[PDB]
RNA sequence: GCAAGACGGACCAGAGCGAAAGCAUUUGCCAAGAAUGUUUUCAUUAAUCAAGAACGAAAGUCGGAGGUUCGAAGACGAUCAGAUACCGUCGUAGUUCCGACCAUAAACGAUGCCGACCGGCGAUGCGGCGGCGUUAUUCCCAUGACCCGCCGGGCAGCUUCCG
RNA sequence: GACGGUCGAACUUGACUAUCUAGAGGAAGUAAAAGUUCCGUAGGUGAACCUGCGGAAGGAUCAUUAACG
């Protein structure tokens, strides 16, 4: 009965820009979700300031994106001013907090320290 | 043939609403919120809470002869975020698992053309 | 953990016992007439079931009204009279789905919008909205397809006079038959080719 | 939610939102016994003219009659010794 | 947490205090005890108060082995919660978070104390000692100067504290007025709040606020009902206030440049026509 | 002992100070030892 | 000029004397004091006026 | 279903306009303007400028008109993690409009003006000229959309010799 | 307003008489459990600083993208 619903989510993830292997988790597991929001949602930002916000999330060579990428066990796609997050419910909350802090102007090094603490303290992390 | 109904899903910041009406949307059949299932304020918005709400709604329509549902996904809209959350997705998944027939999916989040100032000021929000 | 107010909670009886099921019918404008069912409480006294049943608006996809027509166009039907378990509806509005509107808007083109207020021969007053987009040529190398402002105003002027002429000359029955295949929008696309080529023209 | 004086105004009987009934001694401010027979808010609590019996009523649709068994309890512990 | 490290500043602060031999000294936040140990030499008794427990044990070991150890007495907890012990003078490096409530706690303490030497942030201290006509004249200044005499003693740099904070510091002396002035303090609080919403506005524009006029009209209607005074149908609260302001000559004055005596004149003019703020 | 309530606001301060002015204006046993 | 400031000082001292005196008689009654709304609740908006009567307690 | 006040998403570009500050729903009206085109006219009428004058984001002051949203201040409710650090509810002045003031910004290219001279290569916005071909067509309204070469003044780039 | 009569609770002061409880002690017996950087402007009374509006970078850019069986 749930076959058709799972397939529709799978193709939608690919359209958003996720990898095919990446989106394949929507079929194999039953508890993965997608979350989206705009950069202007967290802070009203314009012009060159908006461009610097995008750079702070990505980092040099995408390393800042990859740093949060592994530790939260999530896939995130940054499409212009739209941010898409793929993961489980608890893991989406962790990634969404970290990305919001970067937009508000915190340096990436400060963000790195916090996410290490949050992941380590959580005993049960599915 | 299948008897059709309209189901309204509202995934708010801290809660999820499952509301089923007739085709005109004026007569209420059954509504269950996420807070009615879980006894905590952490998890009113959890996908598990929405799943339990969907099952109670889905079983209720079975006695009344409603077999098919149209779905209207909705977010908070306005100045705030425009997309349905994970709780709305889980509710739709749970509803199909119960065997309810699914009609057409439509997003009915209120989209302002041009809106007033959003709360938070210049500095921002959600730190 | 919280006591709450004394009482403040009443026994709830089943409301479906006192309610009755009605059938809603579409006009002869469309092929399919039965479009669903509705529910209403019986006549208790000084409160009329017909009064509450009237004035209800139904959102029906055109695929549910025609056999082979597209599904991104919706029609508004409003109940006007009750004839003994048969709700009778009339045309009330027409609109396009959100995703269809979202997909039409690209980034490197111009969008032209126009609106008019025209009264039909049988007294119905309508407000019509039209939208169009500039179209790239087959052999074009240039990235963008932008129309100049005077070209946009010339297209908008042609939009209004076509919409105005096709409504005030006909009645509500003929207008709906035009709206089903969107013959008004396709006529506008042909007329504006000399000014600037257009695609995705719709009411 | 409810407080009642028992034992010639020397002990206190109290009911709570949780569904537990607590017996107190005023001299020592110590809860002698906790009673778990209701799962919801205990709105009603009354005691008889004689201190033998007491009544409870909760948001769960149950009414329970209580009786003092202190005199029976002391009889059983002494017979063993 | 910050520690003053300059002994010369510690000596200078103690010198400013009278510190009679028979006096009881109340000290808040001794810290390591650099300021504390010098007070013990000259004072009859020093009642130290520290919130953090581990510092209290550190304070005891330093005073132990000394003749002045018997005089020292230590309280552990928040001073704002509890009654203060009887004391003659107060010398303390206050935590800046409780700078405001502690000052009003001192003013509310009877029996009276001779003087208090306190350390504040530079911005906070200048507002305390501000006189009418200054840019820093505020509601805190007029209320504090009403019940006490406030003076500025010395400025303290950032380097004197380890770790260095990014704000400057200074030393302020407070001496309460015994007795306090004989005015209704509920009426005094209401009048000061209205004028200091925008302290650089004129009094005429300040009382044209829609929120203020609604509040004053309701109080006037309550007062009329108690004394059985009939209110005409065409009565306007706005006209009544303007007539009062013209009579006192305070229409074009600004609350930034008004001293205590001007507010007393405004209070009587408003009360004369039946307007009570309370 | 919960008397920091007066320090919450200035109006609470003046209410307490007003009453304290009123009080100033208005204003072991030998048996246990010998016997 | 320093002499003039001393003379003007006595005038301020003198005028404070009757001005506090004149304020005393114009004061309101205790029952009237309790009825009045306070200015510190102005920021709450219209919500300060939902209270209908509050000074219903008194001890003789 | 009715009313009120604000706002002008997506299309929206490193594109366009203005001396700068700044400027975005349709339609009508009023005055002004750059560039291009010219085998029209005047004939040196010009450049830079102390003094002097007009304009000058936001916030703010004075007098009126309104008050949705947001919101300094203030009152309440809380105050975990922690170098992890400023929440929640209500919401004063203001934020909106009409007149008078005020004349300040990282009001940036952290970079006076006018004139002359001094490399290539393509795009881009407007105007003009020439053109093998596609694509629409003209009661009115209108004579365009794409492709190629050239010429001006702009908004910006990629590469460079000497200095 | 006045008198008689009747039934009378509730008060006031002496004198007897029943129980329950208050703390501080004194002399014993058992048991071995227990505890980011700034500019302008306007403010501030949980100010080792915070907030409102408008600006600047003198602050770390990953990925897809003509049309299309
Ligand atoms: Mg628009
Ligand atoms: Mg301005
Ligand atoms: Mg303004
Ligand atoms: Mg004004
Ligand atoms: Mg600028
Ligand atoms: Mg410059
Ligand atoms: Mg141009
Ligand atoms: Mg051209």
């Amino acid at each position: 009965v749930s076959a058709l619903t799972k397939a529709a989510d799978f193709v939608k993830a690919f359209i958003l820009g996720f990898q095919v292997e990446d989106a394949l988790a929507l079929i194999r597991l039953d508890d993965l979700f997608l979350e989206s929001f705009e950069i202007t949602d967290v802070k009203p930002l314009k012009g060159d300031h908006l461009s610097r916000a995008i750079g702070r999330i990505a980092g040099k060579g995408g390393k800042t994106k990859f740093t949060i990428e592994n530790v939260t066990r999530t896939r995130i796609v940054l499409a212009d001013v739209k941010v898409h997050i793929l993961g489980s419910f608890q893991n989406i909350k962790m990634a969404r907090t970290a990305i919001c802090n970067l937009i508000l102007g915190n340096p990436p090094s400060k963000v790195y320290g916090n996410i290490r603490a949050v992941a380590s303290r959580s005993a049960d992390r599915f | 043939e299948n008897v059709f109904g309209v189901c309204h899903i509202f995934a708010s910041f801290n809660d999820t609403f499952v509301h089923v009406t007739d085709l005109s949307g004026k007569e209420t059949i059954c509504r269950v919120t996420g807070g009615m299932k879980v006894k905590a304020d952490r998890d009113e918005s959890s996908p598990y809470a929405a799943m339990l709400a969907a099952q109670d709604v889905a079983q209720r329509c079975k006695e009344l002869g409603i077999t098919a549902l149209h779905i209207k996904l909705r977010a908070t809209g306005g100045n705030r975020t425009k997309t349905p959350g994970p709780g709305a997705q889980s509710a739709l998944r749970a509803l199909a698992r119960s065997g309810m027939k699914i009609g057409r999916i439509e997003d009915v989040t209120p989209i302002p053309s041009d809106s007033t100032r959003r709360k938070g000021g210049r500095r921002g929000r959600r730190l | 953990t919280k006591g709450g107010k004394k009482g403040a909670k009443k026994k709830v009886v089943d409301p479906f016992s006192k309610k009755d099921w009605y059938d809603v019918k579409a006009p002869a404008m469309f092929n399919i007439r039965n479009i669903g069912k509705t529910l209403v409480t019986r006549t208790q006294g000084t409160k009329i079931a017909s009064d509450g049943l009237k004035g209800r608006v139904f959102e029906v996809s055109l695929a549910d009204l025609q056999n082979d027509e597209v599904a991104f166009r919706k029609f508004k039907l409003i109940t006007e009279d009750v004839q003994g378990k048969n709700c009778l509806t009339n045309f009330h509005g027409m609109d396009l789905t959100r995703d269809k509107m979202c997909s039409m808007v690209k980034k490197w083109q111009t969008m032209i919008e126009a609106h008019v207020d025209v009264k039909t021969t049988d007294g119905y007053l309508l407000r019509l909205f039209c939208v169009g987009f500039t179209k790239k040529r087959n052999n074009q190398i240039r990235k963008t397809s932008y129309a100049q402002h005077q070209q946009v105003r010339q297209i908008r002027k042609k939009m209004m006079e076509i919409m105005t002429r096709e409504v005030q000359t006909n009645d509500l029955k003929e207008v709906v038959n035009k709206l089903i295949p969107d013959s008004i929008g396709k006529d506008i696309e042909k007329a504006c080719q000399s000014i600037y080529p257009l695609h995705d023209v719709f009411v | 939610l409810k407080v009642a004086f028992v034992s010639r105004g020397t002990q206190l009987l109290s009911s709570g939102s949780d569904g537990l009934v607590k017996l107190w001694t005023i001299k020592n401010n110590e809860c002698v016994r906790t009673l778990d027979a209701h799962e919801d808010k205990v709105w009603g609590l009354h005691c008889s003219r004689l201190d033998d019996h007491a009544l409870t009523g909760a948001s769960d649709s149950r009414v329970i009659l209580w009786k003092d068994v202190t005199e029976a309890e002391q009889a059983e512990e002494q017979a063993r010794q | 947490q910050h520690i003053l490290k300059n002994p010369l500043i510690i000596n200078s602060i103690i010198d400013k205090a009278a510190l009679r031999p028979t006096d009881v000294v109340l000290e808040v936040g001794p810290g390591t005890g650099n300021m504390t140990v010098k007070l013990l030499e000259k004072a009859k008794k020093v009642v130290a108060c520290e919130l953090d427990p581990r510092l209290v044990a550190e304070l005891h070991k330093r005073v132990q082995g000394t003749p002045v150890a018997s005089k020292l007495q230590v309280l552990v907890g928040d001073v704002l919660k509890t009654d203060l012990p009887f004391f003659d003078t107060c010398v303390a490096n206050l935590p800046y978070q409780i700078s405001s409530p502690f000052v009003f706690k001192l003013l509310l303490h009877r029996p009276f104390f001779r003087c208090a030497i306190l350390m504040f942030q530079r911005e906070f201290a200048l507002r305390l000692v501000a006189k009418p006509g200054d840019k820093l004249y505020c509601r805190l200044s007029i209320n504090t100067q009403l019940l006490a005499r406030v003076d500025h003693l010395m400025k303290v740099g950032k380097n004197n504290f380890r770790p260095p904070p990014k704000v400057e510091s200074s030393v302020v002396r407070i001496e309460p007025k015994n007795p306090p002035p004989p005015i209704n303090f509920q009426e005094w609080d209401g009048l000061v709040r209205i004028t200091f919403v925008r302290k650089n506005k004129t009094l005429s524009a300040a009382f044209k606020s829609s929120a203020v006029q609604q509040l004053l009209e309701k109080n006037y209607r309550i007062h009329c009902s108690v004394h059985n005074i009939i209110i005409p149908e065409d009565f306007s609260i706005a006209d009544k206030i303007q007539q009062i302001l013209t009579s006192t000559g305070f229409s074009d004055k600004r609350a930034r440049s008004m001293d205590i005596d001007d507010f007393i004149r405004l209070l009587h003019g408003f009360n004369a026509e039946g307007i009570h703020f309370s | 002992e919960g008397k920091d309530k007066a320090l919450k606001s200035s109006q609470a301060f003046f209410s307490k100070l007003q009453d304290q002015v009123k009080m100033q204006i208005n204003d072991i046993s030998v048996h246990k030892l010998k016997l | 000029k320093v002499l003039q400031k001393i003379l003007e000082q006595k005038e301020k001292k003198s005028q404070r004397a009757e001005m506090l005196q004149k304020l005393s008689e114009v004061q309101a009654s205790e029952a009237e004091m309790r009825l009045f709304y306070t200015t510190s609740k102005l920021g709450t908006g219209n919500r300060m006026y939902h209270t209908k009567e509050k000074a219903d307690e008194v001890v003789a």
